[PDB]
């Protein structure tokens, strides 16, 4: 009468690694140049 | 005679007279005043300072040369009025005291 420890069938066997991990998101933006600048409304010549 | 500090003494009465014969309507005498006392300097002088300093950072100017005007010309205005602002400052306190049409001559010694 002995089965010999007889195995299941079939299981979650893919899983046994898994967690699953995640992944990552940097946002972050780069500054716009504003360096191009002059006021007009005066005088640089005609104030001599 | 009751004051010449506010006449002009070089020239040696300053007055025009007129005496018309007609009124106007509703009026039984009158008289009309054109004047020129020095002290119209301040008007001109009011006006070129004042131009001046807006000029001095060009303010409203761009509505002027739209009308194709020339940008030398605010300079030469300006300096047109100062011109005749110190034409008024020079013949103010100007002299009736006289000078004669007599030169230096070297006819003297030292003494």
């Amino acid at each position: 009468p002995d089965l010999k420890n007889v195995k299941s069938k079939i299981g979650s066997t893919e899983n046994l690694k898994h967690q699953p991990g995640g992944g990552k998101v940097q946002i972050i933006n780069k500054k716009l140049d504003l360096s191009n600048v002059q006021s007009k409304c005066g005088s640089k010549d005609n104030i001599k | 005679n009751k004051n010449s500090s506010y006449f002009v003494e070089w020239i040696p009465n300053n007055v025009k007279t007129a005496v018309c014969d007609i009124p106007p309507r509703g009026l039984k005498m009158s008289a009309t005043f054109i004047g020129n006392s020095t002290a119209i300097q301040e008007l001109f002088k009011r006006i070129s300072e004042q131009f001046t300093a807006m000029f001095r950072r060009k303010a409203f100017l761009h509505w002027y040369t739209g009308e194709g005007m020339d940008e030398m010309e605010f300079t030469e205005a300006e300096s047109n009025m100062n011109d005749l602002v110190s034409e008024y400052q020079q013949y103010q306190d100007a002299t009736a005291d006289e000078q004669g049409e007599f030169e230096e001559e070297g006819e003297e010694d030292e003494a």
